[PDB]
């Protein structure tokens, strides 16, 4: 239990949900804000 | 012990084939030979320096002599523009009767190779006209040829060698060097120009027959004492002036018209002639700088001394530097490699853009071949400027002498400077390579209007400064200001109109796809910098190896200890520096190449629409200009192209063998080599026959470099044939 | 053949020498350590160059140290 | 040696034996110039490799783009 | 002897009427280039003692072969060059001559 | 005693030294007069994998 | 090798799965010979909707040529 | 005359009997003893 | 928003041939669509996708962006002030972000070298205390400027390991 | 207007002269 946090914790786990969460985000906004070449303004 | 390593016992004790390549490899350097003083290193180099110019000489009367003998020169000085220049008769007897027919170009009665090196060009520019004036030529350059070589003879002999001194004397050599080897040689060179150059291009033929009778000029040497020089620029060549002929062709023979002839688009050799004659003068004046015998003059090493910053941000400044620099024989050659090779680049770079020579321009196969030569022999030239850089840091570097000064400074902050050279590569290759897969994306999703195309509004800005009216910032050339006012007295008319041409290549028009290929090649150039400035930095010692100098330049490794030592020599970090250092040069000549290739055809948009992306390089220039070269031979016969597919197809065999070499490693060798040498000793009828030399496999080092050779040489070759059959088959 | 140095890092901890595979190098007596010996290459025309005994040397930096030089048949390791 | 099975597969494939039939004989896929062509190493740099290579680096602004990037990529 | 024919049957000229000249002519200089590799092989080889002897496997002691040596390789090459054009000029002569040569 | 107490950070003055610039624990100073006897422990390993070795008096400072 | 076993029936359970709610198996059986077998549809997030290739059937998706439609047929 | 003999002479001098004596040459020397 | 003409390159909204590409991939898409019945689902996927491309196209229009000779948009990154959001702006977000991002790993492996095993907690991530920095790291620019002001933030040169040179 | 045979051989002459002098000088090197 504890452990498995732990384990989860790990580096290449930790790694994999962060960057797993990171393109669900970038891909919600280019869904949401698509096709963005520049900032407008 | 055998004979052939007569300049290395060690190697010549040697049992194994290791001798042979070895003592081919070390015989030029000459400071780790056997018994070698430095009076002999010097006389050694003195007199190999004479055997290779008088091979330089032989090349150029044997270039001479084969265009006057099997060349079709007066042929072409009649039709410039229609006609194929010649360089050499083929005689192989290997061609069926369809390669005989096939090679037989131009007018010869015999099959030909075509000139792609541009001496047709440079000989009608300099009045050469006819093959007598080649081979006059060629038997004068035999001559000097012969004359380096008993020179060379000469001064090898004990009396006329000379002593180390001699060498070491800066000031008298570099005084003469820049007054006589450069400055008088310029005179020389522009009283060519005005007496025979200029007049061969203006219809009269001034030859030695008829030197010492035709005034260069209409006026004699009256303007000249009297300081009327500017009746020498009175009458230019008028604009419809045909070269060779005197149709609209002026009497001035110095100017500074600038620009290009209209009709060969190429510079004016008044502007030529004068400019090698403003050299002339301030290179015999820089001549007098330093003191020789004659109680006037600099002493560099005072020059050097007295240069040291005060707040000491440089440490002691370049104090103990004359000596490193004139001691050390390998600084001097990584210095005089580095400026040599900016030079070739120079010359790629102007050759292109402002060509010197008559209907250069308009032959477009001569410009690819020459600019790919020069930038090829430029990139090879730096790597070993800094190879041997590495080499004055290890063999000649002597700390206790440089302390303090900035080359000390450079071994104390050595690692701020690779890390700051890693930074940049890494900055520059991330979004170079980004924005290329974003642009390979957009064009594969069908959406190239998504590309990030950056505008190079800075290089654009440059060219609007000097006269570029394209981008419409006119602030410096192109605004009407001062810094124009002064240029249209003399130059600027001619130049305005070169570089607002759409014919010429002075200063082509700059699109996204430019932006990105010059950050390649500053990625190139950063990555083969940080190679080579960490492979000179850490030739003396690094953390994994504090001991580096004590292993010389070139040692294979430290063993698998300490996690691994492979490839940790300086020598191993040029051997890896000429990979990227080829890449750097073949991405700038691809560039050349594509975007010359689009303006020739006189479509530019092909290569500023498909530039932006990889797949554009790759479909648009790569696989659609292979196509003739390709085709060179085929089952439905061949063309004259089929040599140009046979050396594409040879430079991919030699690259790949190559990465046998550099993949593959020594000890699976070794040991396939021990069963062959166990088969050999135990075959029957053979075993009657034994070699003198143990076969063993090649060294590390020596595979290495065996492997970065066929490299090399399997990438110039490919794209030798490439640059030139493709410009060929579409233009000649 | 090679050559091969010993330093006076040395420590006698004798790794060099049961490293060795073609025995060049030796333990000899010496006050310098406190182990009291050093190690030695008399046998230096039978050192093949492996590097073995750099790599069990574990003093910082090494104190034993092969320099590759002439290169000799023992030297290349030829069972030719 | 397993790049050179597959090629000499895909090209003796596309040449001898894939192809349609229309009533005027067989239509192969290339024509038929393996027999010809694939004695030379030109020939197969030009006929196979080059020949072929169009439908891959022209896939752009189709389905196909993502071979051609795939393409790229693994160059 | 055997040399010539790859040079008759598979040379530039094997169409030709004048294959088995061509052939043989070939062979010849095939054979005088295998002579001055013979000729660089003895001046090269033999320079060294060889102190060991040679026994058989019955382990009958046995002198060296003459042939082993500078001289004897020397002389062994000049019969290589003699019968090696003596063979070159026999096979021209066998494919003019035989009967089923074709 | 000589040379640095034992359980003190010595600064590595040998420029060789994988740890050169760096801080090591002292283990022990060996009194018999040896060459290098002053045993330095260090928390980062080197390319070989030790975390230790010897220096002399004058390739520390404290 | 049980847990390798189990990793390759994840990939069968994958692939028939795909072949069941993001295919046009249906549609290929009917056409066989002009329907493209694609059991495999992208998500239209960033352009890359164009991948799902004209396969037929009145379907879009990415064509395969893992050859699972023909086995299924002849299974 | 020149054009029609030269070449045809020349070109298998320099390229088959020239290398011929210069590689037996080079290897007589570098296979002589030392002594 | 309408843009001076900069660098010879001409506005993407009055630019025909901006037009044109809009043109070119809306025919595209049609010809994709002709061979889909209305009422399958392709049909509308695709005219979607028409609707999507209309919509960037003209939302590149009205973004002041400067297109070629090509007709594709090119970004002007000089610093004009008409063209910020092309390079600035978004060059000021990464900045802020890469800095936030190096600053959180700097101040967890600072404060993992405190640990009594600091390399076990280098692959075994604290979470918490990773999510705590990762938070604070928020005002990296500023905590970056007091590190610079009182020299914490660059170890000086004697500390450092460096070659023997 | 091709070379004449006599410049073609003494510019070979005048090459074979220089070719003995690079003999000297190749030999005077190895010294
Ligand atoms: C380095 C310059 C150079 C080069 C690259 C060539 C190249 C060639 N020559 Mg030319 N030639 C040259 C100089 C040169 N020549 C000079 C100075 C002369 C004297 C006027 C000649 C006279 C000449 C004749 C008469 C003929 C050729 C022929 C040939 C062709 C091949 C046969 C051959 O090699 O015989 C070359 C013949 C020789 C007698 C040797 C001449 C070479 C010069 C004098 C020495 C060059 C040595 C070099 C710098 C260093 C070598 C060392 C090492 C690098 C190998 C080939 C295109 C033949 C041809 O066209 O075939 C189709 C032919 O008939 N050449
Ligand atoms: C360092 C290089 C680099 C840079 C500066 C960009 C920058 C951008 N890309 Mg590109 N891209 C890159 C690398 C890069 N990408 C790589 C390596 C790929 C391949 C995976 C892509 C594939 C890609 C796609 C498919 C898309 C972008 C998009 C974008 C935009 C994202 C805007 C946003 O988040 O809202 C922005 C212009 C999106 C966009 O709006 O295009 C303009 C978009 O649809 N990019
Ligand atoms: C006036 C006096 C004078 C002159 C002419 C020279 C000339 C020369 N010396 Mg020097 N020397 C002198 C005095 C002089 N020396 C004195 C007083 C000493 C004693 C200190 C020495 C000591 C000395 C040494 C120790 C050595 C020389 C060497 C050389 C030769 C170098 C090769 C060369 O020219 O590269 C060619 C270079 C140029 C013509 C100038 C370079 C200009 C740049 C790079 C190129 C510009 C080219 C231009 C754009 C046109 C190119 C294109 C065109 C071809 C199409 C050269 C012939 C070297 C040697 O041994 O050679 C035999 C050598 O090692 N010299
Ligand atoms: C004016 C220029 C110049 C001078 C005087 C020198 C002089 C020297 N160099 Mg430097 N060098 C130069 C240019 C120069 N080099 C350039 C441009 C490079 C980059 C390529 C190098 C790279 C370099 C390295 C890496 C090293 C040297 C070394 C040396 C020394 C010994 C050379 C040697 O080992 O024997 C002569 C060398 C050889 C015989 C090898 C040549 C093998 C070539 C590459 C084969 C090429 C194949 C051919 C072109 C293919 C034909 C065509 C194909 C179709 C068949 C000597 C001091 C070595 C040394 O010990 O320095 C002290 C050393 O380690 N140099
Ligand atoms: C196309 C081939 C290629 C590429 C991409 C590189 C790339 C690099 N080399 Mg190498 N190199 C190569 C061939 C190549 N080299 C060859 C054949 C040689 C001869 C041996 C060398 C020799 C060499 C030396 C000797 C040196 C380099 C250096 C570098 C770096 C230069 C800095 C740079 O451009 O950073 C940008 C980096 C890249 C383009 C690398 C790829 C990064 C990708 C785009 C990011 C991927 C992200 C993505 C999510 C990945 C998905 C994977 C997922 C499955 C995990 C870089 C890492 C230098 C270095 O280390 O400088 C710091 C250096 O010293 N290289
Ligand atoms: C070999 C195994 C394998 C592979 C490579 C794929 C690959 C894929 N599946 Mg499939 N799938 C598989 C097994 C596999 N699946 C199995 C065993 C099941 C049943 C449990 C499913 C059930 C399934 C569904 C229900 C869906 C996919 C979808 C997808 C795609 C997107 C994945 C996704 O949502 O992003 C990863 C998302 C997160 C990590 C969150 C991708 C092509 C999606 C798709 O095709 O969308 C159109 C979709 O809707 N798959
Ligand atoms: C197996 C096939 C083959 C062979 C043997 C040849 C042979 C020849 N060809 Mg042909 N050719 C071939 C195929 C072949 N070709 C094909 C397929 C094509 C395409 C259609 C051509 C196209 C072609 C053209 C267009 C020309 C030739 C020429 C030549 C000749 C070169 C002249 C010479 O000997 O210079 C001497 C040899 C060299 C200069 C080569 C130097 C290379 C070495 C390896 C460099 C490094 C040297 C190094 C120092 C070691 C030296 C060792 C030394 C001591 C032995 C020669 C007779 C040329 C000719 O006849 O001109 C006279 C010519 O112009 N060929
Ligand atoms: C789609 C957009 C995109 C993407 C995917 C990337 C991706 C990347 N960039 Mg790039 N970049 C972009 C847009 C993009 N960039 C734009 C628009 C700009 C203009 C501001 C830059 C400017 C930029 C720089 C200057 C650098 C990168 C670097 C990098 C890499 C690491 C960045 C990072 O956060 O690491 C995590 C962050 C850290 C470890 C902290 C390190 C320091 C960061 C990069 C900057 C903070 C320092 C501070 C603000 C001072 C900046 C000085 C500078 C102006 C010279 C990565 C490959 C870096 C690189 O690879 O170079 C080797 C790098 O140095 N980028
Ligand atoms: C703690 C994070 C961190 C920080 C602040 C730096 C900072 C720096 N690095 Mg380093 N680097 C890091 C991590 C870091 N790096 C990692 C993980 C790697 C392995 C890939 C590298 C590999 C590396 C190389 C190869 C080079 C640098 C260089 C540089 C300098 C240039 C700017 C830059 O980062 O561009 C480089 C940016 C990258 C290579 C991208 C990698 C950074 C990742 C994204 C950070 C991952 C950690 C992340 C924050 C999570 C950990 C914390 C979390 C648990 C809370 C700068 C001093 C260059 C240099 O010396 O310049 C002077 C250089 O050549 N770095
Ligand atoms: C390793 C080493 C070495 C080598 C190194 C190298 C190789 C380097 C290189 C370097 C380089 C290669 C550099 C370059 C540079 C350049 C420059 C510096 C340039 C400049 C320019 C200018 C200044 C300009 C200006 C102008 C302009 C902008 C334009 C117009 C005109 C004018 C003039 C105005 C040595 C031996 C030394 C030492 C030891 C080590
Ligand atoms: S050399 Fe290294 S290994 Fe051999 S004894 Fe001295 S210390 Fe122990």
């Amino acid at each position: 239990m504890k452990n498995f946090q732990i384990y989860l914790s790990t580096a290449p786990v930790l790694a994999a949900v962060w960057f797993t969460v990171l393109a669900g985000i970038l891909i919600e906004l280019n869904r949401f804000f698509p096709d963005a070449l520049s900032f407008p303004l | 012990a055998t004979k052939f390593p007569k300049f290395s016992q060690g190697l010549a004790s040697d049992p194994t084939t290791r001798r042979i390549w070895f003592g081919i490899a070390t015989a030029h350097d000459f400071e780790t030979h056997d018994g070698m003083t430095e009076e002999k290193l010097y006389q050694k180099i003195f007199a190999s320096h004479f055997g290779q110019l008088a091979i330089i000489f032989l090349w150029t009367s044997g270039n001479l002599f084969h265009v006057a003998w099997q060349g079709n020169f007066e042929k072409w000085g009649e039709d410039p523009l229609h006609v194929r220049p010649i360089a050499h008769t083929i005689w192989d007897p290997h061609f069926g009767q369809p390669a005989v027919e096939a090679f037989t170009r131009g007018g010869a009665s015999a099959p030909v190779n075509i000139a792609y090196s541009g001496v047709y060009q440079w000989w009608y520019t300099i009045g050469m006209r006819t093959n007598v004036d080649l081979y006059n030529g060629s038997l004068f350059l035999l001559f000097v040829a012969g004359l380096f070589l008993f020179a060379g003879w000469l001064h090898l002999q004990p009396t006329f060698a000379p002593a180390v001194s001699w060498f070491k004397n800066a000031e008298s050599r570099l005084n003469h060097h820049l007054s006589g080897l450069f400055g008088v040689s310029s005179l020389a060179w522009t009283g060519h120009l005005v007496h025979v150059a200029i007049p061969a291009s203006r219809g009269e033929t001034v030859r030695w027959d008829n030197f010492l009778t035709t005034l260069p000029h209409p006026a004699g040497l009256a303007p000249f004492f009297t300081g009327q020089w500017a009746v020498y620029a009175q009458n230019p060549d008028t604009a419809g002036h045909i070269f060779g002929t005197s149709e609209g062709a002026g009497t001035a023979i110095l100017t500074f018209l600038g620009g290009f002839h209209p009709q060969t688009q190429s510079l004016w050799l008044t502007d030529m002639a004068h400019h090698h004659l403003a050299i002339a003068v301030v290179f015999i004046i820089a001549g007098h700088q330093y003191r020789t015998n004659f109680g006037i003059g600099h002493s560099m090493k005072e020059i050097l001394e007295a240069h040291t910053a005060p707040s000491g941000r440089l440490g002691a400044g370049h104090t103990g530097l004359f000596d490193t620099v004139n001691n050390s024989l390998h600084f001097q050659l990584g210095l005089a490699l580095a400026s040599v090779g900016v030079l070739c680049s120079l010359t790629a770079q102007h050759m292109y853009s402002m060509p010197p020579y008559a209907f250069l321009a308009q032959d477009f196969t001569t410009q690819a071949a020459l600019y790919s030569h020069h930038q090829y022999i430029a990139g090879f030239i730096m790597c070993g400027a800094f190879a041997h850089g590495a080499i004055f840091f290890i063999r000649d570097y002597d700390p206790e002498a440089n302390k303090g000064n900035v080359l000390a400074r450079m071994l104390e902050h050595k690692e701020a400077i690779i890390s700051h050279l890693s930074w940049v590569s890494l900055f520059l290759g991330f979004h170079t390579l980004g924005l290329y897969v974003h642009n390979d994306v957009m064009q594969a999703f069908g959406t190239p209007e998504k590309q990030i195309l950056i505008e190079p509004v800075f290089a654009q800005w440059i060219q609007a400064a000097q006269g570029k009216a394209l981008y419409g910032f006119d602030i410096l050339l192109s605004g009407d200001n001062a810094a124009t006012a002064a240029g249209n007295s003399i130059y600027l008319p001619g130049w305005l109109a070169g570089i607002n041409s759409s014919t010429n290549s002075l200063f082509l028009p700059i699109g996204p796809g430019d932006f990105l290929v010059h950050h390649a090649i500053a990625l190139g150039l950063h990555t083969t910098t940080l190679i080579l400035v960490k492979g000179a930095l850490d030739a003396r010692g690094s953390k994994l190896m504090p001991d580096k100098k004590d292993f010389g330049y070139s040692f294979p490794c430290d063993g698998p200890g300490r996690g691994g030592t492979c490839d940790i020599s300086a020598w191993d970090a040029f051997y890896l520096a000429v990979f990227w250092e080829l890449n750097t040069v073949s991405w700038t000549v691809f560039y050349f190449h594509w975007k010359h290739l689009a303006l020739w055809q006189g479509n530019s948009a092909q290569f500023d629409e498909s530039s932006t992306y990889i797949m554009g390089w790759l479909r648009d220039y790569l696989w659609l200009n292979s196509s003739q070269l390709i085709n060179g031979y085929n089952p439905f016969g061949m063309n004259s192209l089929s040599v140009w597919a046979w050396m594409f197809l040879f430079g991919h065999l030699i690259y790949a063998t190559g990465f046998m070499f550099l993949i593959s490693w020594r000890g699976y060798w070794q040991e396939l080599i021990e069963t062959l040498v166990w088969a050999h000793e135990r075959t029957p009828l053979a075993n009657f026959v034994k070699w003198n030399d143990k076969p063993v496999a090649l060294s590390i080092v020596q595979a290495r470099l065996v492997g970065l050779t066929h490299f090399a040489v399997g990438f110039v070759l490919t794209y030798a044939a490439f640059v030139i059959a493709s410009t060929s088959g579409k233009f000649g | 053949s090679h050559a091969v140095k010993i330093y006076d890092t040395c420590i006698g901890c004798t790794q060099c020498v049961r490293a060795c595979p073609t025995d060049v190098l030796e333990m000899v007596p010496w006050d310098g350590c406190k182990a009291g010996q050093i190690a030695s290459a008399p046998r230096t025309e039978d050192c093949v160059g492996c590097k073995r005994c750099e790599a069990a040397c574990p003093t910082d930096f090494l104190s034993v140290r092969v320099y590759l030089g002439s290169e000799t048949t023992r030297s290349m390791g030829l069972a030719y | 040696s397993i790049s050179i099975v597959i090629f000499h597969f895909s090209w003796k494939m596309q040449s001898d034996v894939w192809g349609s039939v229309t009533g005027n004989g067989v239509s192969h896929i290339t024509g038929g110039n393996f027999a010809q062509s694939a004695n030379t190493i030109n020939g197969w740099l030009r006929d196979f490799l080059w020949a072929q290579s169009s439908q891959v680096i022209q896939s752009y602004g189709s389905a196909l783009s993502a071979y051609g990037l795939i393409f790229l990529g693994a160059h | 002897f055997f040399v010539t024919g790859p040079f008759i049957k598979l040379g530039p000229l094997r169409s030709t009427d004048a294959a088995e000249l061509a052939g043989c002519l070939s062979g010849a200089g095939l054979v005088l280039i295998l002579t001055a590799c013979l000729s660089i092989y003895g001046a090269t080889a033999f320079q060294r003692e060889e102190v060991v002897g040679l026994k058989t496997l019955s382990g009958r002691t046995i002198a060296k072969d003459p042939l082993q040596s500078s001289e004897g390789w020397a002389s062994f090459t000049s019969g290589w060059l003699v019968g090696g054009l003596s063979g070159v000029a026999w096979s021209y002569v066998l494919t003019q001559v035989l009967p089923y040569y074709s | 005693q000589v040379g640095p107490p034992r359980g003190t950070m010595v600064k590595i003055l040998r420029p060789e030294s994988y740890w050169f610039n760096d801080y090591g624990k002292v283990i022990s100073v060996d009194q018999t007069g040896v060459r290098y006897p002053v045993v330095v422990r260090f928390e980062k390993v080197n390319y070989a994998g030790v975390s230790t070795n010897n220096y002399a008096l004058d390739e520390v400072e404290y | 090798h049980f847990g390798q076993l189990g990793v390759i029936f994840i990939w069968l359970s994958g692939m028939y799965f795909h072949g069941a709610r993001f295919s046009n198996y249906e549609a290929w059986l009917s056409d066989p010979t002009h329907i493209k077998p694609s059991a495999q549809v992208v998500w239209p997030i960033v352009g890359q909707e164009i991948l799902n290739g004209d396969v037929g059937g009145g379907f879009q998706g990415v064509q395969i040529t893992s050859g699972f439609f023909q086995l299924w047929r002849g299974s | 005359m020149a054009a029609s003999l030269l070449p045809s002479i020349f070109v298998p001098l320099v390229g088959l009997v020239f290398p011929a004596v210069a590689m037996a040459s080079l290897f007589l020397y570098i296979e002589k003893e030392q002594v | 928003r309408d843009v001076q003409p900069y660098a010879g390159l001409t506005p993407c909204k009055t630019s025909k041939a901006f037009a044109k590409r809009e043109k070119t991939e809306l025919k595209a898409l049609e010809k994709r669509l002709k061979k889909y019945d209305p009422e399958s689902a392709p049909a509308l996927a695709l005219q979607a996708t028409m609707e999507k491309t209309k919509t960037r196209f003209a939302n590149y229009g009205e973004s002041g962006l400067l297109c070629g000779k090509d007709g594709l948009p090119h970004l002007i990154v000089d610093g004009n002030l008409e063209h910020l959001g092309e390079f600035a702006i978004p060059g000021l977000g990464f900045l802020y972000v890469a800095g936030w991002i190096g600053y959180a790993g700097r101040s967890y492996i600072q404060e993992n070298k405190t640990a009594s095993k600091p390399t076990e907690g280098e692959i075994i991530i604290d979470v918490p205390k990773a999510l705590g920095l990762m938070f604070q790291a928020g005002a990296w620019p500023l905590l970056a400027g007091l590190e610079l002001k009182n020299g914490t933030l660059t170890a000086p040169e004697s500390e450092i390991t460096v070659s023997p040179r | 207007m091709p070379l004449s045979d006599t410049q073609v051989f003494t510019a070979l002459f005048v090459a074979l002269i220089t070719g003995i002098l690079s003999l000297r000088l190749g030999t005077q090197l190895y010294k």
